């Protein structure tokens, strides 16, 4: 199985230039983006995929900032990022699920966001 | 060793349910994703259910989709797959297999039969030996639902076994032969006995087939 | 939904012979494939995951290759224990993981009679109140033979039932039972019960019979 450096959460305030949701795969064994699938969740939606065999990305209209940048997932970087728009409107637990043909892996992270009273 | 333990199948009326079972050893149960696939009478294998080692996601064929529910204990490393409003397009065996996508091990399956007859246990008679090589064996018959299992001095003879598919005799009951071949010379020497059981109805028959 | 369209349907080869089997996927899945074997009755099991890697135990006679939407399930020289129905299934994230149609591997031999052997119904069945009259034909090849039931020369129909084996894993043969029923009553009018055999490897029909009092 495909095993994590793992992270329990992370936080953004507005002072973030752009959200960023680590996942990082730490056995990647693919010399070829093909051969990979990457998706994320949250709330039990995909809100991002990277389908290696199609070369594309499919993102929900509720998701439209969110991305992967896919010349670090032959290291392992899965990390998901996002604006604050996006960020801000769905904050709380997202699973980072990568696939490399038989070896399979899944690991949890929550995006945390404190509202600042004035 | 990797094993795939099932339980919980089958005879079940129609609209019944069933709650299938697969106890695993042998790999960390908790890293990999689970499945259910089956196999109807005389058809090709369908995937039916799967979910992922957390058990936080689940996948299900649309044959199956509201009906079944599969959920795992990792505290128990035990599959499950809770099958409601049952349907005669539902009889088929059913096998928990490792992972969602190369199945690498497979448990030994269990036939979920739903039919609105009843459980009959079979009666064992013999197949005597009569007149190089002599022919003996022993004939399960009138039971319901399959299957039945038939091994010849408890394993020990396994050469020359022909255990023949059941057959479905016109009163709904099953029907099936074991026999096999053996040399003359052994006859009066050697004792053939089959072992045939029938777990639905717990049956146990030993039979002790000799000439005359 | 990806579907895939496994080719052929069955297929006939001889022992020593090379086994092609293919599948196409409706869409590009890259190596995210797999290949089983499935004997009758029985759990498959995985033959080559991801296309072209050789699960391991799996005899070097089996390999995959393919990459995006054309595979092939290869046996390099065929084994006798290698009859069995072969399946592609695709793998991929993005859908459903399904199962190909399958392809039922039957191993070709030369023409081989069967050995026929009939058996009266027991005392202890004949006590419970019916007859079971059981006809083995052992050991044949091919698979087409018939099998003619006749009590005191009378020809019989519709009160018998076949039942035919797989092929064995050594010789490629097939062993068949016809099964002819009767009431206890009926079973004690006659004397004469015999089972003709018609096959391919039999220059003329051979019957087996018995007189029920001995
Ligand atoms: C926000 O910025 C801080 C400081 O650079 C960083 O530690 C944190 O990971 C960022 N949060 C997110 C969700 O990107
Ligand atoms: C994959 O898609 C991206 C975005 O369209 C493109 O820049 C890249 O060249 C593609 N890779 C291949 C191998 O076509
Ligand atoms: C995220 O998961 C953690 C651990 O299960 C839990 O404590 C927390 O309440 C969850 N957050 C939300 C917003 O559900």
């Amino acid at each position: 199985q495909l095993l994590f450096n793992k992270t329990k959460s992370v936080e953004f305030t507005f002072g973030n230039d752009t959200v960023v949701i680590p996942c990082f795969v730490t056995n990647m064994e693919a010399q070829n983006t093909t051969e990979v699938y990457v998706k994320w969740k949250f709330k039990g939606r995909d809100i991002y995929t990277f389908d290696g065999a199609l070369n594309k990305s499919t993102v929900p209209t509720d998701f439209s900032s969110a991305k992967i940048e896919v010349s670090q997932l032959l290291k392992g970087d899965a990390s998901l990022k996002m604006d604050k728009s996006d960020a801000v409107s769905h904050t709380g637990n997202y699973t980072c699920e990568v696939t490399e043909l038989t070896r399979e892996g899944e690991t949890i992270i929550e995006l945390k966001y404190r509202v600042v009273s004035w | 060793e990797v094993q795939l333990l099932e339980s919980g199948g089958g005879l079940v009326q129609p609209g019944g349910s069933l709650r299938l079972s697969c106890a695993a050893s042998g790999f960390t149960f908790s890293s990999y994703a689970m499945s259910w696939v089956r196999q109807a009478p005389g058809k090709g294998l369908e995937w039916v259910s799967a979910i992922s080692g957390s058990g936080g996601s689940t996948y299900y064929a649309d044959s199956v989709k509201g009906r079944f529910t599969i959920s795992r204990d990792n505290s128990k490393n035990t599959l499950y797959l809770q099958m409601n409003s049952l349907r005669a397009e539902d009889t088929a065996v059913y096998y928990c297999a490792k992972s969602y996508g190369a199945f690498d091990y497979w448990g030994q399956g269990t036939l979920v039969t739903v039919s609105s007859a009843s459980t009959k246990g079979p009666s064992v008679f013999p197949l005597a030996p009569s007149s190089g090589t002599a022919a003996l064996g022993c004939l399960v018959k009138d039971y319901f639902p399959e299957p039945v299992t038939v091994s010849w001095n408890s394993g020990a003879l396994t050469s020359g076994v022909h255990t023949f598919p059941a057959v479905l005799q016109s009163s709904g009951l099953y029907s099936l032969s074991s026999v096999v071949t053996v040399p003359s010379s052994s006859l009066g020497t050697q004792t053939y006995i089959c072992n045939v059981n029938h777990k639905p109805s717990n049956t146990k028959v030993d039979k002790r087939v000799e000439p005359k | 939904d990806i579907q895939m369209t496994q080719s052929p349907s069955s297929l006939s080869a001889s022992v020593g012979d090379r086994v092609t089997i293919t599948c196409r996927a409706s869409q590009s899945i890259s190596s995210y494939l797999n290949w089983y074997q499935q004997k009758p009755g029985k759990a498959p099991k995985l033959l080559i995951y991801a296309a072209s890697s050789l699960q391991s135990g799996v005899p070097s006679r089996f390999s995959g290759s393919g990459s995006g939407t054309d595979f092939t399930l290869t046996i390099s020289s065929l084994q006798p224990e290698d009859f069995a129905t072969y399946y592609c299934q695709q793998m991929h994230p993005r859908a459903p993981k399904t199962f190909g149609q399958g392809t039922k591997v039957e191993i070709k031999r030369t023409v081989a009679a069967p050995s026929v052997f009939i058996f009266p119904p027991s005392d202890e069945q004949l006590k419970s109140g019916t007859a079971s009259v059981v006809c083995l034909l052992n050991n044949f090849y091919p698979r087409e033979a018939k099998v003619q039931w006749k009590v005191d020369n009378a020809l019989q129909s519709g009160n018998s039932q076949e039942s035919v084996t797989e092929q064995d894993s050594k010789d490629s043969t097939y062993s068949l039972s016809s099964t002819l029923t009767l009431s206890k009553a009926d079973y004690e009018k006659h004397k004469v019960y015999a089972c003709e055999v018609t096959h391919q490897g039999l220059s003329s029909p051979v019957t087996k019979s018995f007189n029920r009092g001995e």
